[PDB]
C-alpha cells in the first residue's frame, strides 16, 4: 500500500 | 518487480 511496499517497475 | 517501465506499485 505504497508505504512499506517494495514499489518498482517492470516491462 | 525491479527495473522496467510500468510501475508495479502495491
Amino acid at each position: 500500500v505504497g508505504i512499506g511496499t517494495p514499489i518498482s517497475f517492470y516491462g | 518487480g525491479g527495473a522496467g517501465h510500468v510501475p508495479e506499485y502495491f
